[PDB]
């Protein structure tokens, strides 16, 4: 399953700071076009690194499930403020923060 | 780009689709629909159209450029640009010969 | 035309040397390379395969070992059988079947390589011979090993390195004063060592605690791949190996580690290594009567390892008979009795304050004078003892040359480096600003309450509460209540920044809560883009924020969270500095202070104190500012008065409003103050200090340094190399390139490089201000790696191109001929230094004569063309004829220029290995420190590199084919 956490790879972190740490944007944030509208991150799999490395990995922090975003971002050209926001989940542990 | 002229149109001898194949499909399906890579016999197979991504082979072994013309013992799929798929041709061998509809209708 | 039982070799990859034709359809070929047995089976289409055939004349060798001379050839239904002497039996008329010949055709020198097909590119033609010009000039470059450290250019530490990195087998021990970059000197040390080839098997011994920022330290500064050994990598590695220890050159440990069977510390001490480091060697307690077991270990380790290097600390005000229990360390013959060294400091001692006077300016009494006469054991002393005295016109210059004859008379100083703040430039100037605050009466009623609940509880505690009153407000107005509306430093921080919209401010707070509440807080009402620094995140998280931080102008303007710190790169850029908080101790002041006080900032530092009227903050900013002089100087009294002082104070902290007392106290701290300064400054051995900073040779260093890098053709190389094997660089822009490989590199893959990308900056002050980026220069290894990779391949070695010039003949022929000169001898030697691989270019004509000097390369190369492969394949086998009649026309030129370079490089190396070997000799006459290994080990090195240069070669790297025509 892809996530929705704010942990986005080789992002500035401009991108980031008009985001929530559920990762949705903030009522009443104004935004252009390209900004990231939402977070997503697509999962990657046989990573298969070296012992070595996912030390490294670990010492880091990097992240072998991520490394893809699957982000929506604003549409070109177009530029406005976000008035609502509504989340849908069919499935979910528990109710997110946002929720 | 050559200097050229007169196009040419005749009909297809079975000897010359013979000679356009690159190899025969032999089962209809394409993809594993779990991992996206191609059916080893399928309308879509990299040994006979080509690789799906530039100088790399199917299983993986060998994907650097500089092997042009080795073909992967593993996958029979040759290593190049994956342009050349979309040139490539099959065939289907028929074992009932069968009519050619424009030319009946 | 394939036909079973040709012979083919590949064109790139022909270390598999020759293939053999054994099966063929419609599409493919296969051939079998007896090399390896193998088969390969090529499409027929594109054919990127090479036909192998001799011509009368080649000399070819048999399956059977023997060889002969072809003289004729049939071909009949596509196979080729060799008709010919053979050369071992004499006997004529031998025949060949191709599929016999052997697999040992290797590269030819490129007059061979006409008549393989397909040629190589003429751009990667001229990226060899670019290559083998910039890799030969710079390999013989005097700073090597200097300049691909992620440093700031400190003129003390390029010294050391300098110094140090130099010496053979070198034996020291680093007690520079805490927070002047021991470490950096340290691995600059390493990277010397390291680069130069002399050492290759490392072990390095750190408490566990640190071993990590060891393992970031050598990878990100000094792009240093170290391997950790811990029980269970050592269990592993003793089931693949005999000794564990062998699999890899450079090893990080602990101490603790170390100690933990007898047969880890044999396997240890038997790994053969080439440098060992110990850092925090203080830790090693040792009795006279009793030496501690841990001591043992590295007295061990020391033993059988010839370089060895020792960082230490020299703390509690003490001497360095401290440091006799490493001085013993080092060289235990030369310092083997305590009671000699503390005569020896003793009997020194009114040598360095006369020393003290004669350099604060002073008159020395000839009384006085005549110790120091005593000292230095000559007869022609007076002359220049006295003018340096009498203040003549000279009493500089011969003051200088009497510290110079102390440094060279001192007793340790070659082996002991002390670095203090005081006898080094280039800190700033620290200037403060006191904002008194009104106390809000929120807090007020939140503490009197807090004082009635407070019923038991230690002073200790009561002061540590009522200093921050923000997580006193938590616990009566409720958790989360908004503070952050009524607290007036919060209004005074956002003003100020609002005010001074145009700089960059570090904001320093104690703990990572408040530092959340306050971005928040400057968010959701001014709008301040501020990163946070804190303890809990990660290392990549943290690197991404003081990359934004980095920003000039379009990324955050402010920063931090907690003590967290220890950036070694700083933040030159930034000048303000704001404390929120307060801390208890003075040492956690000195470090957060520390942070941004370095050399090489870019102005003075203002710092602005926010606090509120009459409360701990009041007291305390009294305390440090008129009693301790802490903010605008950094005297390290702070701790002694502290703990005189700490229980008194206690009550001066839970209870502000008792003022009397504290002035008194004040009073007693500028007097503890004026003592520790006073002890300080009449302990200073500025013999030892002078002779540490280097001087001006140093400074000359450093500024050679600044100057050498600005070399734009180090990046215009640079992206042709990366731009000709395929990588992909995409331009951020903001002087950051993003390398990601493509899928035309050239190598399955590279030793460097990731699929995920790279970023690089070639600015050394980018680099300090971006960790996160590669620092490129001619040492990085990038650059190293694939510097062998081309010179090592034989791509770019031969290609063709024609030449359009009316004012020519048709057909002419120019030959460019690139030889190498090159010696074959162990890189510990370092011959490189001396006789790298060195090119000869060559410019030939029909006759022979050499245009070089009259044609420049980049001219010529720029108005030349290349042709088509098919076409030009045959036009060069039209001058295979020729070009072996040009071969010896240079014949005659090569042995004049090889003897000329062979001649001059060798008299550069007598000449600089006798001067350097004599200045060591006239050390050992004058010091008592130099051992006789080190002389036998530069004499035999002398020797052994005048050996491995008189047999010195030249071969044949690179050749192009010039052909003038007027189509
Ligand atoms: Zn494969």
């Amino acid at each position: 399953p892809e996530e929705i956490t704010a942990d986005i790879p080789n992002v500035g972190e401009a991108a980031l700071s008009k985001l929530d740490e559920s990762g949705i944007v903030y009522i009443g944030a104004e935004v252009t076009g390209g900004d990231i509208l939402v977070g997503k991150v697509t999962p990657k799999g046989e990573t298969q690194l070296t012992p070595e490395e996912k030390l490294l990995r670990a010492i880091f922090g990097e992240k072998a499930s991520d490394v893809k975003d699957s982000s929506l971002r604003v549409p070109n050209g177009v530029s406005g403020t976000v008035i609502d926001v509504q989340v849908f989940t069919r499935d979910g542990v528990e109710k997110d923060k946002r929720a | 780009t050559e200097e050229f002229d007169a196009i040419k149109i005749a009909l297809a001898s079975p000897d010359m689709i013979r000679s356009w194949s690159f190899g025969e499909v032999k089962k209809p399906e394409t993809i594993n629909y779990r991992t996206f890579k191609p059916e080893r016999d399928g309308l879509f197979c990299a040994r006979i159209f080509g690789p799906v991504k530039d100088y790399e082979c199917l299983c993986g072994k060998y994907k650097r450029l500089k092997h042009r013309g080795v073909i992967c013992e593993k996958c029979g799929v040759e290593v190049t640009q994956t342009k050349v798929r979309r040139e490539r041709m099959g065939h289907i061998e028929l074992a009932s010969p069968t009519a050619h509809i424009w030319f009946l209708k | 035309p394939f036909t079973l039982g040709q012979r083919w070799i590949s064109d790139t990859e022909s270390e598999l040397g020759l293939g053999t034709v054994v099966a063929v359809d419609a599409r493919t070929v296969t051939l079998l390379f007896p090399s390896t047995g193998e088969n390969r089976l090529y499409a027929r289409s594109d054919s990127p395969v090479t036909r192998v055939m001799f011509n009368p004349g080649d000399t070819i060798t048999s399956h059977d070992g023997w060889q002969m001379q072809v003289e004729e050839v049939k071909e009949e239904n596509g196979l080729l059988t060799y008709i010919g002497t053979r050369l071992d039996t004499e006997e004529s008329g031998v025949a060949l079947r191709e599929v016999f010949l052997d697999s040992k055709l290797v590269f030819s020198k490129p007059q061979d390589r006409l008549f393989a097909g397909q040629i190589d590119r003429m751009d990667r033609f001229a990226l060899r011979y670019r290559a083998r010009k910039y890799s030969s000039e710079q390999f013989r470059m005097p700073y090597s090993g200097l300049r691909g450290q992620r440093t700031s250019l400190i003129p003390h530490q390029l010294n050391i390195a300098h110094d140090v990195g130099r010496r053979h087998a070198p034996r020291v021990l680093l007690a520079d004063e805490v927070g002047l970059g021991k470490t950096i000197e340290a691995g600059m040390i390493l990277h010397q060592q390291l680069l130069s080839g002399a050492a290759e098997r490392v072990l390095i011994i750190v408490p566990e605690t640190l071993q990590h920022q060891w393992l970031v330290e050598m990878l990100r500064r000094f792009n240093l791949r170290f391997a950790l050994f811990d029980d269970e990598r050592y269990a592993e590695a003793q089931h693949d190996a005999y000794n564990p220890f062998d699999t890899e050159q450079l090893v990080i440990c602990s101490l603790d580690f170390a100690r933990r069977s007898k047969q880890r510390l044999e396997h240890l001490c038997e790994a053969e290594w080439d440098l060992l480091v110990v850092d925090e060697a203080h830790h090693l307690v040792w009795s006279e009567d009793a030496p501690s077991r841990e001591y043992q270990a590295i007295e061990q380790l020391a033993e059988h390892v010839p370089g060895v290097l020792l960082l230490t600390a020299t703390p509690e005000q003490l001497g360095m008979e401290s440091h006799f229990a490493r001085l013993r360390l080092l060289d235990p013959n030369r310092f083997h009795d305590f009671a000699q060294f503390v005569e020896e400091q003793k009997n020194y001692r009114p040598v360095a304050d006369a020393v003290a006077m004669l350099l604060a300016g002073n008159k020395l009494s000839n009384d006085e004078l005549n110790m120091l006469g005593e000292m230095i054991g000559e007869q022609d002393i007076e002359p220049l003892l006295q003018a340096a005295n009498s203040d003549s016109e000279d009493a500089q210059s011969a003051r200088q040359e009497l510290v110079s004859m102390l440094m060279d008379r001192h007793g340790t100083s070659r082996v002991l480096f002390r670095n203090t703040r005081n006898g080094v430039k280039g800190f700033p100037k620290r200037e403060l600003h006191t904002i008194k605050l009104p106390l809000p009466t929120q807090y007020q009623t939140a503490i009197k309450v807090s004082g009635i609940m407070g019923a038991r509880k230690s002073a200790e505690d009561r002061a540590r509460d009522m200093l921050y009153p923000e997580r006193i407000y938590q616990e009566f107005e409720g958790d989360n209540a908004t503070w952050w509306n009524f607290d007036p430093r919060v209004e005074w921080l956002m003003g100020y920044l609002t005010s001074h919209r145009s700089q960059k401010v570090l904001v320093i707070c104690a703990k990572a809560a408040t530092a959340l509440q306050l971005e928040q807080v400057l968010r959701e009402r001014e709008g301040i883009r501020a990163a946070v620094f804190h303890e809990g995140m990660s290392i990549i998280e943290r690197d991404r924020a003081a990359a934004w931080f980095a920003e000039e102008d379009t990324g955050a303007q402010v920063l931090l969270c907690s003590e967290i710190g220890s950036e070694g790169r700083n933040f030159q850029f930034a000048s303000h500095m704001v404390m929120f908080d307060l801390p208890f101790n003075p040492d956690l002041l000195e470090q957060r202070i520390g942070r941004l006080d370095r050399i090489g900032q870019a102005h003075d530092i203002q710092i602005h104190v926010p606090y509120l009227e009459k409360t701990a903050q009041s007291v305390l900013v009294r305390w440090y500012h008129e009693g301790l002089d802490a903010f605008e100087h950094t005297c390290p009294t702070g701790r002694t008065i502290y703990d005189s002082v700490y229980n008194d104070l206690i009550n001066y902290l839970a209870s502000p409003d008792q003022t009397e007392g504290f002035d008194d106290l004040i009073k007693n701290c500028r007097e503890q103050h004026e003592a520790l300064k006073a002890q300080l400054e009449q302990g200073r051995d500025r013999l030892l200090e002078i002779h540490s900073n280097g001087g001006e040779k140093a400074q000359a260093l450093a500024e050679s340094i600044e100057e050498q890098d600005d070399d734009t053709n180090l990046i215009a190389f640079a992206m042709n190399l990366f731009d000709i094997i395929g990588i992909n660089q995409d331009d951020r822009g903001d002087n950051m390139i993003v390398l990601t490989p493509s899928d035309h590199m050239l190598v399955p893959d590279f030793p460097g490089l990731s699929e995920d990308g790279i970023t690089i900056t070639f600015d050394r002050e980018v680099a300090l201000a971006r960790e996160d980026a590669q620092f490129i220069t001619w040492e990085h290894p990038l650059i190293r790696n694939g510097l062998d990779l081309i010179l090592s391949g034989d791509t770019g070695s031969s290609t063709i191109s024609l030449l359009k010039n009316k004012a020519l003949p048709v057909g002419t022929l120019l030959v460019e001929l690139i030889y190498v000169v090159e010696a074959q001898a162990p890189k510990q030697l370092q011959l490189n230094r001396f006789l790298p691989p060195t090119p000869v270019r060559m410019l030939l004509d029909k006759n022979g004569n050499n245009l070089a000097a009259q044609v420049e390369f980049e001219t010529f190369n720029r108005q030349l063309n290349a042709v088509n492969r098919h076409t030009g394949s045959k036009l060069v086998n039209a001058v295979q004829q020729d070009v072996h009649a040009i071969l010896q026309l240079g014949e005659a030129q090569i042995e004049k220029s090889a003897r000329a370079l062979i001649d001059a490089a060798r008299n550069e190396a007598d000449e600089k290995l006798s001067a350097e070997l004599s200045r060591l000799e006239a050390l050992r006459a004058v010091n008592p420190n130099i051992r006789d290994d080190e002389l036998t080990a530069i004499e035999s090195n002398r020797q052994q590199v005048m050996e491995s240069l008189d047999q010195a070669g030249w071969r044949l790297d690179a050749l192009r084919l010039i052909v003038v025509t007027h189509q």
